[PDB]
């Protein structure tokens, strides 16, 4: 029996990746390209682990209160940081959140379709979403790409700001005059992706 | 290539080692990534020069 | 046009036309020269007032 | 090689023409190509499939 | 047939992406080297990339090569290039797909 693939899940494999196993076997004379393939789920993840945080928590502040945030990452990031009243969502039945189905929009760059498995090797590669050249008796020319779709001073807005945070930062601002739940959301980006 | 960190690449980021064995590159030029006073009306006086 | 140093681009204000047709507006953004990777996003231009309080209906 | 023809019931050259020598080859021996979508007989000659 | 290789690449290459193609051989003892290279399509002159791999017991006869096809290097013009060559070369075997 075999050496199992015992591996670390790192960070690169968010939020899905595709275990394909293959060897070729010589048979008597002939050989044949053996393979299988399995969908793997990986939690969604941020590489950054970014965090934001009022650092003077409350439940409620009063308008045009003065207060501090917090930035603060495993690495040095830029961030993206807006506000946005919830009425303004609120408009709008059924409105969308814009950073909304970010992981699974970042999916639809996978090549692949389907669980895994295949009724061939070629067919375990084209479904893998690999091609392969080999002498061993079998080609991906078999297979086209199919449409595969299976499934597996009141204003509107502030705070529309980027910012570098070495690490860490602090920030310190005045709220508006509005009475609400103001939604404030950002971005991090660096080289070690967008979270 | 690759400019420093508070710089990008501008033009063809690559280069060739081309059959003279020598490097054809994509007229390429480090910009720094800052802003700068602009030419302001009366040079107008920046605080947090 | 804009052009990236950081991973974000912050492009122009877009002025709204000073009289423009009603209804769903969309932008699309492409990579100037050499790629086709087209965004897109919807929003909608409308006379309202902000709703004072959510109704949801169940 | 011969390099004086036997005539006229001569006698022929005896013993082998030829003669083989171990080497390290230079040279790496060419593999086959697949069948790909093609039927492969046991040879190893390949035919369609229908 | 005890001699053979598997060659295995993303079903579509994306210009200007970094693209690591894996190679396998099998019945070979003698360690030896293969390049794997992107060529121009159908009239393989220009090179857009390549890769020297070399292939041993030290590697258990496995090995990748990560190739690249900068935009600029393609002709573009009316006509983007649809179709690039894969090839593999080796003491061994040659082959190339499109």
């Amino acid at each position: 029996s075999y050496q199992s693939i015992n591996i670390p899940v790192t960070q690169n494999m968010v939020p899905s990746s595709r275990l394909l196993v293959y060897y070729i076997v010589t048979g008597e004379q002939t050989a044949e390209l053996v393979s299988d393939s399995v969908w793997l789920n990986i939690e969604e993840k941020c590489g950054n682990q970014l965090q934001v945080h009022l650092s003077p928590d409350a439940d409620a502040y009063s308008p045009g209160q003065t207060v501090s945030l917090n930035m603060a990452t495993g690495m040095d990031s830029w961030v993206a940081l807006a506000a946005v009243d919830s009425a303004v969502y609120g408009v709008q039945r059924g409105a969308k959140k814009p950073l909304e189905r970010v992981f699974q929009f970042l999916e639809k760059s996978d090549l692949g379709c389907g669980a895994g498995g295949g009724l061939n090797n070629a067919n375990v590669f084209h479904l893998a979403g690999l091609t392969f050249l080999t002498n061993a008796n079998a080609d991906d020319s078999q297979e086209n790409d199919e449409p595969c779709k299976e499934i597996l001073y009141f204003p509107e807005s502030w705070l529309w700001e980027v910012h570098l945070v070495p690490r860490r930062k602090q920030l310190q601002f005045a709220l508006p005059d509005s009475l609400t739940t103001w939604e404030i959301q950002g971005v991090g980006i660096s080289n070690t992706g967008i979270c | 290539y690759t400019c420093n960190e508070g710089y990008s690449l501008i033009g063809n980021p690559v280069a060739r080692c081309g059959e003279d064995l020598r490097w054809l590159v994509g007229e390429m030029h480090c910009q720094k990534i800052a802003c700068v006073l602009p030419v302001l009306m009366d040079g107008i006086q920046s605080h947090p020069q | 046009e804009e052009i990236d140093h950081i991973g974000i681009i912050s492009f122009p204000d877009f002025k709204i036309p000073s009289n423009p047709r009603y209804g769903m507006w969309t932008i699309k953004a492409k990579y100037k020269e050499d790629f086709s990777t087209t965004g897109t996003a919807y929003f909608e231009v409308k006379e309202y007032v902000l709703p004072h309080f959510s109704v949801s209906i169940e | 090689s011969v390099a004086v023809y036997g005539q006229y019931g001569g006698q022929p050259c005896v013993g082998n023409a030829f003669e083989t020598q171990s080497c390290e080859p230079t040279r790496g021996c060419p593999t086959e190509e697949g069948c790909g979508e093609r039927f492969r007989c046991f040879s190893g000659q390949c035919i369609s499939k229908s | 047939q005890e001699q053979t290789y598997v060659i295995s690449a993303p079903k579509i290459f994306r210009v200007g992406a970094s693209e690591n193609i894996v190679i396998q051989v099998y019945g070979y003892t003698e360690a030896f080297d293969a390049t794997i290279s992107i060529k121009s399509y159908p009239d393989k002159k220009f090179s857009y990339s390549s890769g020297h791999v070399h292939l041993s017991s030290e590697n258990k006869f496995q090995n990748s090569a990560i190739l690249t096809i900068q935009p600029k290097q393609l002709p573009g013009g009316q006509n983007p290039v649809s179709y690039v060559y894969l090839e593999v070369v080796s003491k061994h075997f040659s082959k190339s797909k499109r």
